RNA sequence: AGAACCUUACCUGGUCUUGACAUCCACGGAAGUUUUCAGAGAUGAGAAUGUGCCUUCGGGAACCGUGAGACAGGUGCUGCAU
DNA sequence: CCCTGTCTGGCGTCCTCTCACCTATGA
DNA sequence: TCATATTATTACGCCAGACAGGG
């Protein structure tokens, strides 16, 4: 084929194949013409050399070119290879009645549906909207049809909601590991140009929002339709299929809108009176009387199912909060009431989606996600979490701790000017000193977040956890750890050069406090080693699936 | 004292340290090394004077002519930058060479030439750099990005691990010439010495010894000592030097002098040498067997019988010794192999070489480097001679012949440019050395051993490969030479240097496509170091090391700004204050200290130099004189931070940016973001659009001030005065006297460069920030380009930030905006595509260029003219019309007409025709030609009158000395004027002076009209073989929208999910929503704090700008204002700002005061930045609680938000990732040629490619239908896939699947071998 | 839906011939304004004023004059070509 | 003849987007 | 335009697999 322009662009089986053609017509001609042995013997070895350049290039001495130094593809390399047919165009292929966009989160949704815009449904859909028009009997031939959704007039969009209505499609992330990476939903359609994701199948993906995108497949047949709503809905896949647990947990603002649920404090608004249940409990937060927050005594009625499939009623009073009647308000019948007693963080909310998926079953876990979900993110945008530069407490003995292990480090150098230690037991010495302070640094903040709130209640003081902001989404679980807010209060430890051994000056400033010079350059020593081998880790993670996937 | 620009809105600066030296200009790598290249520098370094005078005088061999070189010149460009970049042609020179030949007789290398010639030959056309760094190749505006290469000199790598399997170390050692033959000796496991050149076979070393004639006794001389064993009483006594008994046992008895020194059985320790030493012992009587091991140093003969008693390297036995003792050779030297230090590796060597003379050793040399092909005397010794030795084909430049004496501990540093036999002596000894232990390795990342190659060198060494190719060309045209027939263009020819110039400007691994769409985004991608390249390291191997930041980094190179993924820490990017080096290595400024006084001095420093000196931290507290005001300071030795005396430091950095790059130190509170949120933020802030409102970053660190001006995107004054501002073409300014020539009266004309379409389809356009009769001084600003505000770097806009949940909808990092956003058009960017028609002669006549579009009705003549092509501006979208460019015979007409694409709108802002000579109608073509025929003319004519106004003016000006009659000079008005006489005393020839201006300027204008016309009357000016060249520009003005891209500075990326109305927003008590809602929890785990410090300072910034507004809108008189303009420009700690306030005249109080309504502008510096207590007094100043917290309320239930919130303004940026680039979808279209499978891209209207991994996940499930129909109907199977699509619109949805069209394309290129693959049985 | 002249296309005489009406060049004159004798009048001969928008000055656009032709003109014929 | 360095081949992540650039010769 | 037919750089890192060498 020629490109744009009024050349041919020649492939390279072409060279090859003409070059053999070449090579034999001469020495057809040279054996009609009686040449001596020699010609003939260069004449058949430049033959041999052309036939097993075409059949295998390269795989006998330096590969021929034609443009300009790069080798030209032979058949073996039309087969062999990252880019062969197997792995190109066999194994994997281009697909029609595809698409693609960016993806945005939409938290309306019901975790079996997903927003999929209006131009890429018009798009996807046109031979079955072709075939709902021609149904209809509003235009005639195919064309009309073509016309009309060229056009896009007014009465399509009613054929494209009759096409939509009970039509998976599969939703897909670029890279794709495990089988939970293609799910299929039902498309609500988007005014926009964005793929609408329910957030909790994102924790699945490995989807974030930072600037991802997806792929949309339409399944045609009708047992693709009902492959896709059978086997591979998002409702069906609320398990890892690498062990038992849950894959639909939820996963960061949800479970601080419940850790800020689900809580007390020493004193509120309604603190100790009785309310005659759950639904006076969220009109009494609600109307203004009471806080989300405040110990109560309420009159639960709890279901536990003790007979042989028959839901028996227990209804008593739990010392309990605003937040856990309000909670357990959206808690199906059958799981008991210590579910929501705790203060429910991370681990707590995902081994309360596992009992009720063990007891309850499906259909009442996947409402129940649903709920959890709309819940979490309504009273977190009641709670108003943010985070301040107030927020990440330094500790008042951080500075103390700071000059005793400067003090210690000079009591070991000046035993080192006098020479009566050792090098090696010298860096020890140090690097143990500076981990003794780093920990001691730790436990002086990590007291100073966890109970700094002491506020009282009807006279002396009593503490209490805090409601610290950055500590709630420590301790929630919903976003970080430990070590990170370690580093944004205490000391950043001691980082490590990229020649493996440790440095024996640590980062004693954390980022709250400024960094200097040094010490973000040997911050970033311990940085770029860590990107670098994300980028270079991932091709042999990748590679490793091949090889398991093609072994199994 | 401040310039007129910076007194119109001067922001606050935070910072302690007093700068000492002012940052560089930015693009002085690119600047400075392309001057180097072209520029007549005699002394003949750098430049293309080095390429003529090697490549110059040529003289054939004997053929008596001798063309010899005068001198060189670049003449003017035919075409300057805009219409180059418009028209399509490199933006270049002709490099006029002057030649000149000389042609001898028969017998004159003495003698004097018979005839000469000489002419100013032409020889390619080189390119040219924009005076922004730029080069423009085809059209387009492209970069050459500078090389981080290996050094030329010796470098002694060891690989102690991998290789052998057993723990034993090698050491290799490579001697990399700048060009030429690599030379590389090394090490294997049996000890042995082996060389190797250019990666070839391996040769034991030595030979390369016995190719340089050197016999065995000399290469035993160089590299053994000797010990000598006198034949003497009895049993052949021993000198012993005691030194080499050092860590031994002894075997034998020990005694001289009537005393037994030391026995059998210890070891010798340095007190017995200090024994031996002291007792002066040096001849000891050995035993038999201590003889018995050793081996010969040198040849030795039986006198009298006249035969060989032994070779040299020969191992003795006592039979040999009893061969050599009656001979009568007295002394016997020995070669001293010692096991710990000394060790025997020439010898072994030497046992292993199969050679024994030069001849066999240059023979053996031969059949190693080029096979086959016989060994014969000459060849082979021409082969050797030019491999080293020659200056033609190796050559260790200058940075290689200082790397090779240094790294031996040569004295000098300049030397010739081959090796030598010493040279390959000396690293044969120190890689001895290393094996034994003294001396050590070096390593490849340590950036003094690491040079930059830059676009000087890099086209100066494609241009010597063009010139050696024309030097074979002249030396073919000379022997065949015909004289006097010839002159220098029949030998010379001006092709072979222009293709290899013009190969490497077009298709190189590093003349790349400029990132342009920013100013951020131009000046780092100027200012970037790759590892990559032509003899460098690749992306896809290597490795872990040469991506990992090094010690040696600190000041030369970016530590945080590398691209993440495939190629990290490959493509740094080039520090703040980092210069070149001569020899090319990155050298740093430093302050040099001498004493305790800490002294202003710059003083520049390489990594080689930098580990010697010990260097300070540039934040260490210095009070007043600069002595260090505490008795300890952190300082860095050799790469090693640590704590070190007040006074013992020689130098301190200079300032506290220069760790970091130009695109990380532009992020404020860069000291409080992590390493990797930095890298990010970074890495995204160059993908900023220009927004249609540029918004000065309320943040800053200013820094933004030298990016925006040294990157050439404003146009800045050259020479200062005031103004005349005609401006809707050109803003005019007048000179001042000063600064002004005596001739060329002169004002200066700056070319605004509007709407038009950057290398990224963003929109570069210049708007003049200056009014009418408004002083300037010399390198201000006049007109601000994209992404500036008066001067400064406005990349994004500012806005009215909560870190909150909301809703849900900010859920991962998912960001939520109002409506207040997208009905300001805060960020509606413009973007501009240019799209080609060219109606090309493919075959059956040409194409052609008429409305009368056919097939299609009154749906093709509409957004057009009656003789075709769209008729410019309109409101264009997707499927429409714009240049009908259709052929007849191609009732067989079509439409190739070339129409806008899927999903684009916009406005045809431009259309440009140099079509083929006939485009035209009967008449549009000339009918233009006449208007701008009498365009020319006008201006021609209104310039000369401009100046004779002013010269008229100043003709009566200057008419005072010699005829001040006012009423006697207002005779003539467009005819004469000036008519008195003058004499002598005072020289007032002023008149007859400025006579000739206006007789010369109308004598000019005519000419210079001359031409114009010339110029304009043509058919249009472009190259050949196209004929139809139709060019439209359309422009989108994109808004935003559910799916875009926004971000900080700091890392936090974002996909606006939801567009909320105005009335849902969080507002906060006083009444006004927020605009865009973060989310807090990305700052605990992605530790990027300085976003929140950020967002209180911009907090800070915009109460002193809402409190200022509230004083200049409630107006009061100027006293109050600049009281409180005065106390916030005072504002806390020591810095360095403070302000000389009240010297503004009353009225330079008000404009700066109106340009801080939209809030007070802070430079928070980078590693210096505004404490937080200072972030709180400021909050202090303005109204605002010093939490940075403020109550809000919700906009839905119109009640309070528990926990009081985050509310401040961060800088947020629109990133050039669209969401209306990327949608897609595609149910059925065309596909390729070769396979059935559908084509892939957007530009091609494509489907998505379901990978292998897809394929495994719907094996994973039991979706054996739905993979089915993935790979059979939807993709490939041609039957299947008419029949569904068919069957769907019958409303049948059901697979006929049969077998895919790519697997038969399988079993055709299998069977096209020798392989019989079938299909079985039914 | 209006013939004294005009209208008017008809008759009688007196006259004009690139023309009463247009476009085009060439080159003579700014247009126009006023007034005189002969003649039925058409026309054929005189005396007064003006030179505006712009010129590396081979000149121009409005408005008269002359010659060349290209053309104008025709209420001339065919309503049985329309 | 069983260890053994040494040499030769054969791997090295998926998906997407933008741009430019394409054999010499020649009576 | 229409047949003529291939040369002057090196700088991955294992990891199997086959091969001449030698105690």
């Amino acid at each position: 084929v020629p490109l744009d322009g009024g050349r041919f662009a020649t492939s390279d089986l072409n060279d090859l194949y003409r070059r053999v053609i070449n090579r034999n017509n001469r020495l057809k001609r040279l054996l009609d013409l009686a040449a001596p042995d020699i010609i003939v013997r260069n004449e058949k070895r430049m033959l041999q050399e052309a036939v097993d350049a075409l059949l295998d290039n390269g795989r006998r001495g330096r590969a021929i070119t034609g443009s300009n130094k790069r080798p030209l593809k032979s058949l073996a390399d039309m087969i062999k290879g990252k880019q062969g047919r197997f792995r190109q165009n066999l194994l994997g292929k281009r697909v029609d009645y595809s698409g693609r966009s960016v993806i945005t989160v939409g938290p309306y949704l019901r975790l079996h549906q997903c927003g999929l815009p209006k131009k890429m449904a018009l798009e996807l859909f046109k031979p079955f909207i072709y075939g709902k028009l021609e149904l209809r009997g509003l235009a005639t031939t195919i064309k009309a049809a073509k016309k009309m959704v060229e056009r896009e007039e007014a009465v399509v969009w009613d054929i494209l909601d009759e096409v939509i209505r009970e039509h998976p499609v599969l939703l897909n992330r670029a890279p794709t590991l495990h089988r939970l990476g293609i799910q299929a939903f039902e498309p609500v359609l988007i005014e926009g140009k964005a793929i609408q994701l329910h957030p909790l199948v994102c924790a699945a993906y490995n989807a974030d929002f930072d600037g991802d995108q997806m792929a949309v497949h339409v399944p045609l047949t009708l047992e693709a339709q009902l492959e896709a709503r059978a086997l591979m809905m998002s409702t069906n896949n609320i398990l890892s299929p690498a062990n038992g647990e849950p894959i639909i947990v939820p996963s960061q603002d949800v479970v601080l809108g419940l850790y800020y649920m689900t809580r007390d404090c020493v004193n509120a608004k309604g603190e100790g009176m009785v309310l005659t249940g759950p639904k006076e409990a969220e009109r009494l937060y609600r109307s203004g009387l009471a806080s989300l927050h405040a110990r109560v005594k309420v009159r639960i009625t709890e279901y536990e199912k003790d007979a042989n499939g028959e839901l028996v009623a227990k209804t008593s009073l739990k010392d309990t909060t605003v937040g856990r009647a309000i909670l357990w308000m959206i808690v199906p019948k059958g799981l008991p009431y210590s579910i929501v007693n705790q203060a429910l963080g991370k681990k707590a909310i995902s081994k309360m989606l596992n009992t009720c998926y063990r007891i309850l079953g499906l259909k009442p876990t996947v409402i129940f996600a649903d709920q959890i979900m709309y819940t979490g993110f309504a009273y977190a945008a009641r709670s108003g979490a943010s985070v301040g530069i107030d927020d990440m407490v330094i500790p008042e003995k951080k500075h103390e701790i700071i000059s005793e292990a400067e003090a210690e480090v000079a009591e070991i150098q000046e035993q080192f000017q006098s020479g009566l230690v050792t090098a090696g037991e010298r860096y020890n010495k140090v690097i143990d000193i500076w981990a003794a302070a780093n920990d001691r640094v730790s436990k002086a903040m990590m007291d100073n977040l966890q109970t700094e709130t002491v506020i009282n209640r009807d006279g002396q003081e009593e503490k209490q956890v805090s409601f610290n902001s950055i500590y709630m989404m420590a301790d929630s679980g919903a976003r970080g750890s430990a070590a990170q807010i370690r580093q944004l209060a205490g000391m950043r430890g001691l980082m490590a050069k990229p020649d493996g051994s440790i440095i024996e000056t640590p980062i004693t400033a954390n980022f709250r406090e400024g960094l200097n010079v040094l010490q973000y350059f040997i911050s970033t020593h311990g940085a770029r080693k860590g990107l670098a081998d994300t980028a270079l880790k991932t091709a042999n993670s990748g590679y490793l699936t091949r090889r398991l996937v093609d072994v199994a | 004292v401040y310039s007129y620009t910076e007194k119109k809105r001067i922001r606050k600066d935070f910072g302690k340290r007093p700068q000492v030296l002012d940052v560089p200009y930015l693009l002085s790598i690119q600047l400075d090394s392309f001057q180097k290249f072209i520029e007549q520098d005699p002394e003949g370094q750098y430049g293309l004077e080095a390429a003529f005078r090697s490549v110059f005088p040529i003289q054939s061999y004997s053929g008596n002519s001798e063309l010899q070189y005068v001198s060189y010149r670049l003449g003017e460009p035919v075409f300057d930058v805009q219409e180059c970049q418009i028209r399509g042609v490199t933006y270049s020179a002709p490099l006029r060479v002057k030649l000149r030949l000389v042609i001898y007789e028969r017998e004159a290398p003495e003698g004097t030439v018979k005839d000469i010639k000489e002419q100013e030959v032409y020889m390619g056309e080189i390119p040219l750099m924009t005076d922004n760094g730029t080069f423009v190749i085809n059209g387009t505006e492209r970069v050459i990005v500078s090389q981080l290469h290996r050094s030329p000199g010796v470098f002694f790598d060891s690989d102690k691990g991998k290789t052998h399997s057993s723990g034993k170390v090698l050491y290799n050692a490579r001697i990399i010439p700048y060009r030429g033959s690599w030379l590389d000796f090394e090490f294997d496991p049996k000890d042995n010495l082996f060389v190797r050149i250019d990666r070839r076979r391996k040769l034991p070393a030595t030979i390369i010894l016995r190719a340089l004639n050197y016999t065995t006794e000399q290469i035993l001389d160089l590299f053994f000592e000797k010990v000598i064993f006198e034949i003497r009483d009895n049993k052949l006594q021993m000198e012993l030097v005691p030194e080499r008994l050092r860590g031994e046992t002894a075997s034998f008895d020990i005694e001289a002098n009537g005393k037994v020194y030391v026995e059998k059985g210890r070891r010798i320790t340095a007190r017995h040498i200090r024994q031996l030493e002291k007792d002066d012992v040096k001849l000891i009587e050995v035993p038999v067997e201590y003889i018995a091991g050793k081996v010969v140093a040198k040849d030795y003969i039986d006198e009298s019988t006249g035969e060989l008693i032994c070779a040299a390297n020969m191992e003795l036995s006592l039979d040999l010794l009893a061969k050599l003792s009656q001979s009568g050779h007295k002394r016997i030297e020995t070669l001293f192999t010692n096991d710990l230090d000394h060790g025997p590796y020439i010898s072994e060597t030497l046992r292993v070489d199969p050679t024994n003379d030069r001849l066999s050793a240059l023979v053996e040399i031969y059949r190693m480097m080029r096979p086959g092909e016989p060994p014969t005397r000459e060849a082979a010794e021409s082969l050797f001679e030019n491999l080293f030795f020659s200056e033609d084909r190796y050559d260790l430049s200058a940075v290689g012949r200082m790397k090779f004496n240094r790294s031996l501990l040569r004295e000098e540093i300049e030397g010739s440019g081959i090796l030598s036999k010493d040279d390959i002596i000396d690293v044969m000894k120190k890689l001895i050395d290393i094996r034994n232990g003294k001396g050590e390795v070096d390593d490849i990342d340590h950036l003094g051993n690491r040079r930059i190659r830059s676009v000087g060198e890099m086209a100066e060494n494609q241009f010597r490969v063009g010139l050696v190719r024309v030097e074979r060309a002249v030396k073919e045209r000379l022997s065949l030479g015909d004289l006097d027939t010839l002159m220098p263009q029949d030998m010379i020819n001006a092709k072979p240097i222009s293709a290899a110039v013009k190969e490497f400007f077009g298709s190189s691994q590093l003349s790349q496509f400029m990132d342009q769409n920013n100013p951020l985004s131009e000046i780092t991608h100027k200012r970037r170091i790759s590892a990559l390249g032509p003899g460098g390291l690749t992306r896809e191997r290597a490795g872990f090391e040469v991506r990992d930041v090094h010690p040696t980094h600190y000041g030369r190179v970016c530590p945080i700004e590398t691209p993440e993924g495939p190629n990290i820490g490959l493509i740094n990017s080039l520090s703040v204050y980092a210069q070149t080096n001569e020899y090319g290595f990155l050298e740093t400024p430093y302050r040099k200290v001498t004493d305790g006084v800490v002294t202003d001095e710059i003083h520049y420093l390489s990594a080689i130099e930098e580990g010697n000196y010990v260097i300070a931290q540039a934040n260490s507290n210095l009070d007043e004189e600069g002595h260090f005001v505490e008795d300890l300071v952190t300082c860095r030795s050799k790469g090693e931070s640590s704590l070190f005396s007040r006074d013992q430091v020689d130098y301190m950095d200079v300032s506290t940016q220069q760790v970091v790059s130009v695109g990380a130190s532009l992020i404020p509170f860069l000291e409080h973001d992590d390493a990797n949120r930095a890298l990010m933020g970074a890495n995204m802030q160059r993908q900023a659009v220009p927004t249609l409102r540029a918004d000065k970053p309320l943040v800053g660190t200013g820094m933004e001030r030298a990016v925006a001006v040294d990157s050439g995107v404003t146009a800045v004054a050259k020479r200062g005065g005031v103004v005349q501002y005609v401006d809707a073409s050109r803003i005019v300014i007048k000179v001042n006297e000063d600064e002004m020539y005596p001739g060329e009266a002169g004002i200066d004309i700056y070319n605004l460069t509007k709407y038009t379409r950057s290398n990224q389809n963003t929109c570069i356009n210049q708007m003049p920030c200056v009014s009418l009769g408004e002083p300037v001084e010399r390198g201000d600003v006049l007109a601000d380009g994209p992404s500036t505000d008066l001067g400064e770097l406005a990349l994004g806009q500012n806005m009215r930030v909560a870190f909150m949940p909301w809703n849900g909808y900010n859920f991962e990092d998912s960001i939520l905006v109002s409506e207040r956003v997208v009905q300001e058009d805060r960020f509606t960017t413009i973007h501009i595509q240019e799209l080609a028609c060219v109606s090309r002669d493919t075959k059956l006549g040409p194409e052609e260029i008429t409305a009368d579009i056919p097939n299609v009705g009154e749906a093709a003549l509409s957004k057009l003219d009656e003789s075709g092509i769209v008729y410019i501006g309109a409101e264009v979208t997707g499927g429409d019309i714009l240049v009908g460019k259709v052929t007849p015979k191609g009732s067989d007409v079509k439409d190739s007409s070339l129409r806008v694409p899927n999903g684009v709108s916009g406005t045809v802002i431009d259309v440009q025709v140099f079509t083929r000579d006939g485009v035209e109608k009967d008449k549009r073509a000339l009918e233009i030609e006449e208007m701008q025929l009498k365009q020319a003319k006008k201006d021609l004519s209104e310039e000369l009158q401009i100046l004779e106004a002013g010269l008229f003016s100043r003709i009566r000006a200057v008419l005072v000395a010699g005829g001040v009659e006012a009423e006697k000079l207002d005779k003539l008005p467009r005819d004469r004027w000036l008519e008195l006489g003058l004499t002598d005393e005072e020289k007032q020839n002023q008149l007859e002076q400025l006579a000739e201006q206006y007789d010369e300027l109308k004598h000019e204008f005519e000419k210079k009209l001359e031409a114009k016309r010339r110029k304009i009357t043509q058919g249009d000016d472009l190259a050949p073989g196209v004929l139809k060249i139709v060019k439209v520009y359309l422009a989108v003005k994109r808004r935003i929208q559910p799916g875009d891209k926004m971000a900080g500075r700091h890392g936090n990326k974002g996909v606006i999910s939801k567009i909320n109305p105005i009335e849902d927003m969080p507002y906060d008590e006083n009444g006004t929503p927020v605009d865009i809602v973060l989310n807090p929890l990305g700052v605990p785990s992605r530790m990027n704090i300085g976003q929140i410090l950020e967002t209180h300072l911009g907090m800070a910034a915009k109460g002193i700008g809402d409190k200022i507004n509230a004083m200049l809108k409630q107006q009061q008189e100027v006293a109050k204002l600049r009281e409180f303009i005065q106390r916030a420009y005072d504002l806390g700690a020591d810095v360095r700002q403070k302000v000389d306030l009240s010297t503004f005249s009353d009225e330079e109080v008000m404009r700066l005061a109106e340009n801080l309504r939209k809030g007070m502008p802070i430079a928070t510096p980078v590693f210096d930045g505004a404490k937080e207590a200072e972030i709180k007094e400021l909050l202090k100043l303005g109204d605002l609680p010093t939490s940075g917290q403020i109550r809000l309320y919700d906009g839905r239930t119109g009640e309070q938000f528990e926990r009081p919130v985050t509310v401040g303004y961060m800088y947020m940026l629109k990133l050039n990732h669209l969401v209306d680039d990327k949608m897609h979808a595609r149910s059925t279209g065309s596909y390729s040629l070769v396979t059935q499978q559908p084509l892939g891209g957007k530009a091609q209207f494509g489907g998505q490619r379901f990978g292998e991994m897809e394929v495994w996940a719907l094996e994973a499930y039991g979706a054996a239908y739905t993979l089915q129909e993935m790979l059979t109907v939807k993709s490939d199977d041609v039957n299947g896939r008419t029949k569904m699509y068919k069957n769907i619109v019958d409303g049948n949805h059901q697979m006929e699947p049969g077998m895919p069209e790519s697997f038969n394309v399988l079993l055709k290129e299998i069977r096209s071998l020798g392989i019989n693959i079938e299909l079985e049985d039914e």
